[PDB]
RNA sequence: CCGCCCGUCGCUAGUACCGAUUGAAUGGCUUAGUGAGGCCUCAGGAUCUGCUUAGAGAUCUCAGAGCG
RNA sequence: AUUCAUAAUAACUUUUCGAAUCGCAUGGCCUUGUGCUGGCGAUGGUUCAUUCAAAUUUCUGCCCUAUCAACUUUCGAUGGUAGGAUAGUGGCCUACCAUGGUUUCAACGGGUAACGGGGAAUAAGGGUUCGAUUCCGGAGAGGGAGCCUGAGAAACGGCUACCACAUCCAAGGAAGGCAGCAGGCGCGCAAAUUACCCAAUCCUAAUUCAGGGAGGUAGUGACAAUAAAUAACGAUACAGGGCCCAUUCGGGUCUUGUAAUUGGAAUGAGUACAAUGUAAAUACCUUAACGAGGAACAAUUGGAGGGCAAGUCUGGUGCCAGCAGCCGCGGUAAUUCCAGCUCCAAUAGCGUAUAUUAAAGUUGUUGCAGUUAAAAAGCUCGUAGUUGAACUUUGGGCCCGGUUGGCCGGUCGGAUUUCCAACGGGGCCUUUCCUUCUGGCUAACCUUGAGUCCUUGUGGCUCUUGGCGAACC
RNA sequence: UAUCUGGUUGAUCCUGCCAGUAGUCAUAUGCUUGUCUCAAAGAUUAAGCCAUGCAUGUCUAAGUAUAAGCAAUUUAUACAGUGAAACUGCGAAUGGCUCAUUAAAUCAGUUAUCGUUUAUUUGAUAGUUCCUUUACUACAUGGUAUAACUGUGGUAAUUCUAGA
């Protein structure tokens, strides 16, 4: 209707923020960012409705407009901006440090991390091109791209990205053998390393993955992203570990033996 | 305009309102427990009724399905804490069977006189709806309630009002203040 | 009053607004509600932070009696609890104090007829005065 | 069987249809003719404003003319 | 998959960009001058990606109607050529050329008390009806048409004209739009206050400090729902079971009901100190001080022939007035009318209309009927449509091997562990084709070094000088 | 919660309706009306008309402020405390409202743009323009205006506006 829609009320917003249906109309649209609308967070969500820390917008602002708090080790003041998958949210609040990575249900956890953890973060590669002047170059799910890359770096692959200097670190390639999250719909917040991959012409290759405990199953290859070597994750993993237990296993562990 | 607060009723009326096998039975159950309407009653048989549907809709499925076992022993061990059914039935199969008495016997309407000191059900019921009794620190005053098995033992008088302890009340301030004491000018 | 007892639950510390948030649980046999002034009296004496520096507000009864839920805040220094704590409950307090000015369909009408002239104004006065 | 019942005829009330009206009103579509208004262009140049061979006495209008 | 990203030549530009911008702390340097360098930002800045989107677009599906069988082709119909136009493809539009495209597997027209979905009502299963309405999408802000400005509009709380309504007026002109909030009039069978407030949940701005009937907060609210007061307990007089220790002739707990006979006890509804609640109040939740024993603080709404539960009780009326969804009641004894007594239903809620779902296997695919009750077309041909014989590799084994339950329970009701029957799998051989061929493999090991730390078990951990290319592309 | 029951006959069994029956986020309407929670509420005739008021404005350390403003600068004859007004830049195309038209159109699921625009965020990004880079005009950084403003008015009148 006539240009961009700027409001958003409760209910279209996605099920994975945890909003409650009352105490309020509308939710928080996120801001144009590097990540898409759907998947990924809002600050103001990460703060008030996660951690706990604000209770009002009002407390959110003024926690976010005396810096401190920072994505990327940036100042990033807006109140909706985009936090989405991997990113490193620096605080000086007694020197926190938060990554986003999904869940078992996929959620945005508060799962900490460590203070090394924090140099770095990780980027799956969507193109690879020359720009001008005929200089090759990478682009990350978050918009992040980077000058001069490897001839290695090929589509679909995954980065590690420094922060403090735009530059690759390191790369991993894609196929079998490595440690493989994937995130996106019905498995989002699994890891199974990739059995074997599907080619399929004319777009959407199925990628078949196997955790383990050999529960195996298939995704779409854009919402399967890779992340280290066979038993070596180069990021921290959350309390779960991408396995998804069956409602039976939950009916025992999380409804029985936690009991006091 | 936000999101609906939604909503169903939970009494559920007959098909035929004029019968004499029903309205004869059914009023008897209305005497002995102290039940104010058929209302009541409506809404105990229809959550007897959902949870008749749901047991026949388990069964139909195979056994050694994840479906029919978590969704089985949840709904078996709810009729358990709630203390319908015993430990002895724990089958599935036997909460098709069940009946609305065992439903009316679990309220803390009757509870109160099942364990005694109230002497009838209705002044059982008085005692409820007149803000006495309590589970246990939290005082309740509702005659529909359903106990859940554990809270039995700690049903007594509340801390506030009488027996338990605490003030007087109206009256017995009034005989005691404006008419015994009241004699001597 | 009886047993009183202050039990702040859940307690979360918060660096980042320097402050402490926290579940004030009650207990008050034999007396009418719990009186937050009272309890900003008495919160001193696990804390101590004066009185205005801590803070509190947000409270509700149990059923029937005897008991009070509520959620509040400390803060540490006084400046940082005028600066972070709402504009309302300050007045609450007895700190601020609110300029109680006119209506507000008043306040729209005054903008509306102060969208009505262009400039200062003060021009068309003056073109009044020489005309009469 | 004196049983039932079928229709021509008189009688109260309605009900559609037909319709005197070359009814009347309102709508969409359209023959022919007319067509404001902005928008786009062919022109037009009230006016404002730079430059210059050049006008006046040692970023001065005092003549104009050209170049815009 | 490309005339792609991209580069390099020959060009043109009527000229895109390359900061003449602004603030905080003020230093670090040098043969020492208002000298050379200098951090932390903010806002601009062309292209590229990213985000927010936007625009077009593939397939597939929609309510009734043949008393709507031919429509589209004129000044666009379907297709092609070339242009113009657009951010763009494209009959989108021009000039030329061609004669196509749709259709009874139902086009084209007409109707819709038709915005489309997500859903709602009903429910055995299948269905039928509704969806203006809290979310997504569309369209329009009286009717049409055109346009400025911006990234974005064909915007309407922007403009422009014409049409229809309609206002101020000195008649000279000037200003209009609530299908935003709250209201007023109309039409109505039908619907609320010209209230408070940005404290929430968001949004906008040069932006933590402003603004927002977006929204939230009260009121009005029997549209709908949830819980649920409308009175409990004794004593005395009645027809009783008769119970406790069973010393059967001691006195009263439980009482089944009927009794204005009576004695205390517990409360709310309601009034309100205070506090809480809240942007600020009203409520709620609390709770001092008060507030039950009868015209008190009283509950009704429909019925009482049958369907349908409850009356052949009492008086009036006398086919009159009336009741009656249906059948039927009323002509002077009315179990149906009018009242009153008593009773029944539901019970702060019932009755009455109109629509609709179920029952309606009275639309029927599941699941109707068609001799005589309505219904088989006079009979045959015949195009579409629907349906249409059988027959084109079963068996046998060999192993590998997961799932069921019990002795093996040597672990203390679970199962270490395999014989055992059944149940589904995977290989191989049986004339049986499970696509082939080539560079990394010479891989599923005829290549074998010492083959052993394994009850005289072809059931199972290791390894050298090296062999048959699909286990992957 | 897979259910029936009265009505045509003198009595019967049928076809077949009629009426009963329960529900309704489908409405109205009658009577009655104490409490708590929760709540849709000018859609249906009429996208018929509307008095009047209000609903979109906007500031930081950081664009322009000799207001002939306020309170004073006590570092300021460059302003350099605050700050109405106006200029500029953004916003006003989101929202909220209603459903009149609209039947392969909207619409849902589902692709595609290798037929494209994309403000703003987000990340990268033009040392080669005095094209005589041999004097060429300043790059210690230059010109054209113009609102608010002071004052003179026009009209019956509107967030009408004229000169200087």
């Amino acid at each position: 209707a006539r240009g961009p829609k700027k409001h958003l009320k409760r209910l279209a917003a996605p099920h994975h923020w945890l909003l409650d249906k009352l105490s309020g109309c509308y939710a928080p649209r996120p801001s144009a960012g590097p990540h898409k609308l759907r998947e990924s967070l809002p600050l103001i969500v990460f703060l008030r409705n996660r951690l706990k820390y604000a209770l009002n917008g009002r407390e959110v602002k003024a926690i976010l407009m005396q810096r401190h708090v920072k994505v990327d080790g940036k100042v990033r003041t807006d109140t909706t901006y985009p936090a989405g998958f991997m990113d490193v949210i620096t605080l000086d609040a007694t020197n926190e440090n938060f990554r986003l990575v999904y869940d078992v249900k996929g959620r945005f956890a508060v799962h900490r991390i460590t203070d090394e953890e924090a140099s770095y973060k990780l980027g799956k590669v969507k193109k690879v091109q020359l720009g001008k002047k005929g200089v090759p170059y990478v682009v990350t799910h978050d918009g992040r791209t980077i000058r001069y890359p490897d001839p290695n770096i090929k589509v679909n692959d995954t980065v590690k990205i420094d922060l403090a200097s735009g530059k690759i670190t390191d790369f991993i390639k894609f196929d079998a053998g490595k440690l493989v999250y994937v995130t996106g719909g019905r498995n989002l917040g699994r890891i199974g390393t990739i059995v074997h991959k599907e080619r399929h012409d004319g777009g959407f290759d199925l990628v078949h993955i196997k955790d383990s405990l050999d529960n195996t199953f298939v995704t779409r290859l854009n919402n399967v992203f890779v992340i280290g070597e066979q038993g070596k994750p180069y990021i921290s993993l959350p309390k779960g570990k991408g396995i998804k237990l069956s409602i039976a296993e939950e009916r025992d562990r999380r409804r029985a033996q936690q009991g006091l | 305009p936000r999101a609906p607060r939604t909503y169903s009723k939970t009494y559920s009326t007959p098909k035929r309102p004029y019968e004499s096998s029903r309205l004869d039975a059914e009023l008897k159950l209305a005497g002995e427990f102290g039940l104010k309407n058929k209302k009541e009653i409506y809404r105990i048989s229809f959550q007897l009724s959902k949870i008749r549907r749901a047991a026949r809709d388990l069964l139909t499925r195979d056994e050694k399905d994840p479906k029919r076992l978590f969704e089985g022993n949840a709904l078996i061990r709810r009729l358990v804490r709630v203390g319908v059914l015993s430990e002895d039935k724990k089958k599935l199969d036997y909460v098709l069977a069940l009946k609305v008495e065992d439903f009316l016997e679990r309220r803390l309407q009757t509870q109160v006189y099942k364990l005694g000191l109230a002497k009838s059900v209705h002044h059982a019921r008085v005692l409820i709806t007149q803000r006495h009794i309590a589970v246990g620190k939290q005082i309740v005053n509702i005659p529909s309630f359903m106990v859940r098995l554990d809270s039995e033992k700690h049903i007594d008088f509340a801390p506030t009002s009488p027996f338990g302890g605490a003030r007087p009340g109206r009256v017995a301030r009034r005989n005691a203040a404006r008419k015994a004491e009241a004699s001597g000018e | 009053s009886d047993a009183v007892t202050i039990r702040t639950r859940k307690v979360i510390s918060n660096p980042l607004l320097a402050r402490k948030q926290f579940v004030v649980d009650v207990l008050h046999p034999n007396r009418a509600n719990v009186s937050k002034d009272e309890l900003r009296e008495k919160l001193a004496e696990v804390y101590k932070a004066e009185k205005d520096a801590v803070s509190v507000f947000g409270f509700r009864t149990q059923f029937g009696g005897g008991k009070s839920v509520g959620f509040g805040l400390v803060y540490n220094s006084v400046a940082e609890a005028k600066k972070f704590e709402p504009t309302y409950r300050l007045v609450r307090y007895g700190l601020a104090e609110k300029v109680e000015k006119a209506s507000r369909q008043q306040r729209k009408q005054k903008k509306n007829r102060d969208k009505k002239i262009f400039g200062t104004g003060k021009r068309l006065a003056k073109k009044v005065a020489r005309r009469n």
